[PDB]
């Protein structure tokens, strides 16, 4: 955990979704205490740096910026949002919510196709993607 | 699924911020941060077994790296055990889950074997005195009565053996009969038949050197299958070794078959299918006469049972004079040497002391004649010797000389298969009174 | 199983010790642990309830041939005759005179050293056995002599200042309050071979503070089998002097020296130099 | 991660800046009152006590990144 | 230790004693100790003949081993499990040889355990779904059995099938064009026996008969024998026409095109059953060896049948896509691989990203033949949507 960096302000989540321009910017937004928020923090911190050269990854807590809540409509222990040049993107796992993503991935490799599959899609401007496992039964 | 990863997580976290508190207060701020690298590392030594330890570090340190060590062990072992019992059940779960559940199985049971073959050598003598004298014993009074001719070490002369090459052949590659992608290893062993083909007599004179010479081996690989019920061990080995082995499994049969010395009773299937081989056995038991009558007390039983963990047990030491008592000494020699070597997993290695793969060409030749050996034990010359009847002129599966020769004894009917043995007896009433009282 | 002129050699408690569960007057119920050590003390505070002062069962059972000094003295013969006594005696520094705590004890709780059992192996001499012994006479004193590394509190040492006719020690082999047990393995060497005279197995066991020296005379040990535990037993035999295993209705000899390689659960200890005073008082 | 460092936002909200899209007291205190009238760390922590004695030459000289494998 | 060392007795008071080799549980009866009375039971009972006095004396009830049920049901579970991305054919055929492995080992004794056919029903229930939810939805209403027992070679998944499955007399219904008009054909009308799937056991033949065929045949083709080493001469097969596929050991198995190799081959039986360790593969078939045995069963009949059921090329083609190719002639087109059209991908060398991407193609194909049946108005209650153009 101590591996992926914080954003600490909304302002902090902001300009980090822009001065990135060839990469996902990719957020998990949820709070330290929940069972859920800390298994997704290992996933996704145990691939961060296999990824580093198409994919930026950050942690934020809806505790300490709640600004983002009403906008992007959070519910949940967490959700996991990705922004390509501050178009949020927006893929179909079959879970009947194409916005973000909710559920817990069970493997490395099955969330590392995810993201190489948004990022390959996104380069091309599609606004959606489909990613290749259908997790609708899961979640 | 997350629980043990979380669980090793937050440890790691409790440790970072009590460490800073705790002390190393020399140690830098940047040099910290590797210590998870440590934590990291203690746990990659921890892994595959293997004693771990490092340089400049703590002491009231590397106590507390032991105890969290500890915690995410218990954690990893107990959630292997709960996923092991859902898939035996055939509870839904997880195919990845499924996978991993699996390989962390597998280093339990590798770290537990290692250990026992250590405190097997540690303990010093499994076999006692008296047992391996009443074992050779059993054997050389067997060979005596039986009346076989041990079977020759196989020559470079053998109009079979050549013949043989052929068959051996074929079963190294109906593995890969069907394979559209080959991993290297694979390919290296296709190539190595395909010279063989090319050029058989060398792939002969290289054989023959290997098994007067080469005594130890290379250790091969072994990874499990899963059965949802219980595992049973695949084993890769170096080709070279395999395809002499696999020659020699087929010479020695040959030779076992035209030599005889495997009885009747043994169930290999040569002849009999085992379906077919079970019908055949309740047509046998109806075939039998005055079997069905209870006008006195008379009584039936069938026994079945198993030889349990053979394997471990394997005698390399006695195994090897068993084997100087059928074959020449050098083939003996040869076969108990490549016997115990290395097992690897991974991380993990230990040595096989006691150890018979199930996965080698010939293993099958091998289980079948220790299995032999104990049934002798077992059987007894009396019973066991009216089965088989004499070695002049042999019983086949079921049958013997006479209906007397039957009725001389409880154990009327003998049958092996392998490990499995079965033994038909009826008694009178009164039989059956003495057993009871004794 | 003392008589000369029994019908059989082997004998069958089953009855026995069907009756202690079944019969109230013992409830012998206990179970989940069911050990050598759990029944011996059940078996000892029994015997002394049943046979007791008056009703005899205190005069004959020997309120000398222990002493579990402390407290209670109770059939005679299993107050002494098993107990001992621990005065502990917690310590502080400056001129606080804390405090002394004799307890009765009729067997000597050992600990073992930090066996790491969560921690899969190919054990022993490829993670701990050789140096089995973090244990000789461990403590030397148990808290009390060298080593009062005593967590609990300020100061400690740990003194065994009754020493009864017999010792039983007792290895902590395994924290059942844990799963099923990865147990404390690490070999406990005491095969001790010293007499002059020697090799003799002279066990013998010397006070390295004070004197009082002791001879082994029982040895159960555990075994492993694949199905429920076991706990064999082996005692000495003076006359022959012929150590002597038993293993469900088998008989072995064992040298006395190599007692040690087996996985060592109970053991009574003589007092000789006791016999010096009996020795002396023949 | 330069923005990470540098701590200060103008009096801006976050959502506009970016471009963003979404897809009397004391009384009724009084009437309150009137009504009302982990293992981790414990497993642990004891270690991390033990920690404590360790001396700071030690925690310089320990070695710093060994690999295993 | 006596629960794995467990001793059964037939005797006067017991009503059978037992055995159990290979995954077979096998009882043998004596009618001296008494019985009572029956009839001929199929796969339930054999009969054990007397040698000498040729008396049918006792049977023996075959019966399937409770641990080999238990393999199969694992292995239907596991192939479920692993198969989170691999196309429809890699699961139907692992699920086709995984049965025929057991269909194929035990044949009779299936019949007389009731476990089984509870099991095997259950089996092929969950293995529907599989497929089902592999397609796009979450819900569908029928899903016709033509579908998945048609043959692959008509287009189908070419599922064998034990379970009783109805074929509704409402998707029997076919109509054909001629430049004369348009013309209906519905069997539905006829009221009689309704129409099921076909099923491997009454293809299959029971054990007792079998083994009796190799009493008879392995007789005759000794004294066959006998007469042409007397006349000087060879077997012209012709001469053994008439028991060609009969035996237990299967007659033509004298004429396999390498036996003078596999001569030597012994010990076979237990080195394909001890084949386990050295495969991770675990196979289904581990009683037998064609070449040792040579084959056991005959697959053409039954999928000829199923054509029959299927009702040929007219019945396959309603089901099919294959009108709307305007293809001539069903005979000419020799339907097309996907591996042989997959070709590159077995050696494209490329990220898996393109492996379930690639292997979907296939299933894609497979759509668009039974589209049709797959999507029509009345079937799977969905939504109409009309496409962009």
């Amino acid at each position: 955990s101590y591996m992926l960096p914080h954003l600490h302000n909304g302002w902090q989540v902001d300009q980090a979704i822009l001065s990135e321009e060839d990469r996902v910017v990719v957020i998990r937004f949820g709070h330290d205490w929940d069972p859920t928020c800390m298994k997704m923090d290992e996933v996704l911190y145990s691939i961060a740096e296999k990824v580093k050269n198409f994919a930026v990854i950050y942690l934020v807590d809806i505790t300490e910026v709640p600004d983002f809540n009403k906008m992007y409509e959070l519910y949940d222990p967490c959700t996991v949002m990705f922004f390509f040049r501050n178009k949020h993107i927006m893929i179909d796992l079959g879970t009947g919510n194409n916005n973000k993503i909710n559920w817990a991935m069970e493997d490395k490799q099955e969330m590392v196709d995810i993201i190489e599959t948004v990022y390959r899609g996104a380069r091309k401007g599609r606004g959606l993607v489909v990613s290749p496992k259908d997790y609708s039964t899961k979640y | 699924q997350r629980v043990e990863s979380h669980f090793d997580l937050e440890l790691r976290a409790a440790v970072m911020h009590d460490i800073l508190d705790m002390m190393p207060e020399g140690i830098k701020q940047n040099k910290a941060r590797t210590i998870l690298q440590h934590l990291s590392e203690a746990w990659r030594c921890w892994k595959a077994n293997i004693p771990w330890k490092v340089p400049g570090l703590p002491t009231p340190i590397e106590n507390m790296i032991l105890r969290y060590v500890k915690a995410k062990a218990d954690w990893w072992t107990n959630t292997a055990h709960y996923n092991r019992e859902r898939i035996r059940r055939g509870a839904t779960v997880d195919k990845t889950v499924c996978k991993k559940n699996l390989g962390r199985l597998t280093r339990l049971y590798l770290k537990a074997e290692q250990e026992r073959q250590h405190n097997y050598l540690k303990d010093g003598p499994y076999i006692t005195a008296e047992e391996a004298v009443a074992v050779y014993t059993t054997t050389v009074h067997w060979l005596e009565s039986r009346r076989f001719s041990p079977i020759p070490f196989p020559p470079l002369s053998y109009k079979h053996d050549t013949k043989l090459l052929i068959l051996a052949l074929e079963r190294l590659k109906e593995a890969y009969s069907v394979k559209s992608r080959l991993n290297q290893s694979q390919r290296e062993e296709l190539g190595l038949i395909e010279q063989a083909y090319d050029n058989p007599h060398e792939a002969l004179s290289r054989i023959k050197r290997h098994l007067l010479t080469q005594r130890a081996f290379k250790e091969v690989g072994i990874e499990f299958m899963d059965l949802y019920s219980h595992l049973v061990p695949v084993y890769d080995v170096e080709p070279l070794e395999k395809i002499t082995d696999a020659y020699l499994d087929q010479y020695l049969w040959y030779e076992a078959d035209k030599r005889r010395l495997f009885p009747p009773w043994i169930k290999p299937a040569d002849t009999e299918p085992p379906p077919l081989l079970v019908y055949k056995w309740c047509q046998g038991i109806n075939n039998l006469q005055d079997v069905w009558e209870t006008s006195e007390g008379e009584c039936n039983v069938m026994l079945e049972s198993r030889f349990e963990k053979m394997y471990e047990k394997i005698d390399l030491t006695l195994l090897n004079r068993l084997l100087r008592l059928i074959v020449d000494h050098n083939i003996a020699d040869y076969m108990t040497a490549k016997n115990n070597v290395v097992i690897n997993y991974k991380d993990m290695n230990h040595t096989n002391s006691y150890g018979i793969i199930r996965g080698l060409q010939f293993a099958s030749f091998i289980v079948q004649y220790y299995g032999l050996v104990m049934d002798l034990l077992v059987l007894g010359l009396h019973r066991a010797s009216e089965m088989a009847g004499p070695p002049q002129m042999p019983n086949d599966f079921l049958s013997f000389q006479d209906i007397a020769t039957e009725a001389a004894h409880p154990i009327r009917l003998f049958c092996r298969y392998i490990d499995r043995i079965h033994i038909f007896f009826r008694f009178t009433a009164d039989e059956a009174r003495d057993l009871i009282q004794r | 199983l003392w008589n000369p002129r029994n019908f059989k050699a082997h004998v069958s408690p089953h009855e026995m010790l069907q009756a202690v569960v079944l019969c109230s007057k013992k409830t012998f119920q206990i179970t989940k642990q069911g050990d050598g050590v759990d029944f011996l003390s059940w078996f000892l505070n029994a015997l002394h309830s049943a046979l007791g002062g008056t009703k005899k069962k205190k005069k004959t059972i020997v309120t000398d041939v222990f002493q579990g000094s402390m407290r209670i003295f109770t059939k005679k013969l299993p107050h002494p005759d098993l107990p001992a006594e621990e005065k502990e005696q917690l310590l502080h520094n400056d001129e606080y005179q804390e405090t002394m705590v004799e307890s009765t004890f009729m067997y000597l709780t050992l600990d073992l050293p930090t066996a790491p059992l969560y921690k899969d192996e190919k054990e022993q001499l490829i993670i701990p056995q050789v140096p089995l012994f973090n244990i000789l006479a461990k403590f030397n004193g148990i808290t009390e002599k060298e080593y009062k590394t005593y967590k609990e509190n300020f100061l400690k040492r740990f003194q065994l200042t009754k020493l009864p006719p017999y010792l039983i020690f007792c290895i902590k082999r395994f924290t059942k309050n844990n799963f099923f047990v990865e147990k404390n393995p690490t070999i406990v060497n005491f095969p001790i071979t010293n007499v002059d005279l020697r090799e003799y197995l002279s066990e013998e066991v010397q006070a390295v503070h004070k004197n009082t020296t002791y001879d082994l005379i029982a040895n159960i040990v555990h075994d492993g089998k694949p199905s429920e535990g076991s706990y064999r037993i082996h005692v000495l035999h003076h006359g022959t002097g012929k150590w002597y295993e038993l293993q469900d209705l088998q008989v072995t000899d064992i040298l006395p020296q190599m007692i040690t390689l087996s996985e060592a659960y109970i053991q009574i200890w003589k007092r000789r130099d006791n016999d010096e005073t009996n020795q002396q008082g023949a | 991660k330069p923005f990470l460092g540098m701590p200060a936002p103008l009096g801006y909200v976050p959502g506009l800046g970016r471009g963003a899209t979404g897809f009397l007291d004391k009384r009724m205190d009084e009437r309150r009152k009137e009504r009302r009238e982990p293992k981790i760390q414990q497993q642990f922590s004891d270690l991390k006590r033990k920690l404590a004695e360790v001396t700071e030459e030690e925690w310089l000289s320990i070695p710093e990144v060994g690999d295993a494998r | 230790q006596w629960e794995n060392s467990f001793v059964s007795v037939y005797s006067k008071d017991n009503p059978n004693l037992l055995f159990n080799m290979c995954g077979f549980e096998c009882r043998i009866l004596p009618k001296c100790r008494t019985s009572y009375e029956e009839f001929t039971h199929k796969d339930g009972v054999w009969n054990l003949q007397n040698e000498v006095t040729k008396e049918r004396t006792a049977q023996c009830f075959l019966r399937v081993d409770d641990e080999s049920m238990q393999r199969f049901h694992n292995r239907v579970r596991q192939i479920l499990m692993a198969s989170g991305s691999t196309t429809f054919t890699k699961i139907v055929n692992k699920w086709n040889t995984a049965l025929i492995g057991l269909m194929t080992y035990f044949r009779e004794a299936v019949v007389n355990t009731q476990e089984l056919l509870d099991l095997l029903v259950k089996c092929e229930n969950k293995i529907q779904t599989r497929i089902k939810i592999g397609l796009n939805s979450k819900m569908p209403s029928r899903f016709p059995p033509v579908v998945f027992y048609t043959p692959k070679e008509l287009g189908g998944l070419g599922m064998l099938s034990m379970g009783h499955v109805l074929i509704p007399q409402s998707d029997l219904r076919w109509s054909k064009q001629t430049d004369v008009g348009i013309t209906h054909f519905r069997s539905g009308m006829s009221h009689e026996e309704d129409q099921l799937i076909p099923n491997l056991y009454r293809y299959i033949q029971p054990w007792e008969s079998e083994f009796i065929d190799s009493q008879r045949v392995w007789a005759e083709y000794a004294l066959k024998r006998q007469e042409a080493i007397a006349q000087n001469r060879r077997l012209t097969l012709e001469d053994l026409e008439d028991s060609w596929d009969r035996g237990i050991p299967r007659i033509n198995t004298l004429f396999q095109k390498d036996r003078h190799t596999l001569a030597y081959d012994k010990g076979w039986r237990v080195r394909t059953d001890f084949k386990q360790y050295q495969v991770l593969k675990q196979n289904p078939f581990w009683w037998t060896h064609q070449r040792h045995d040579g084959k056991l069963w005959n697959l053409n009949n039954y999928r000829t049948d199923m054509i029959q059921a299927l009702g040929g090329v007219e019945g396959i083609l309603e089901h099919t896509l294959f009108k709307g190719t305007y293809f001539p002639t069903w005979e000419g087109l020799f339907w097309e691989k996907a591996s042989g059209f997959e070709e590159s991908m077995k050696w494209k060398k490329l990220t898996n990203a393109q492996r379930s991407g690639l292997n979907q193609i296939p299933n894609r194909r497979f759509t668009l033949w039974w589209s049709p049946t797959i999507n029509r108005a009345n079937v799977y209650v969905g939504f109409q949507v009309q496409l962009d153009l």
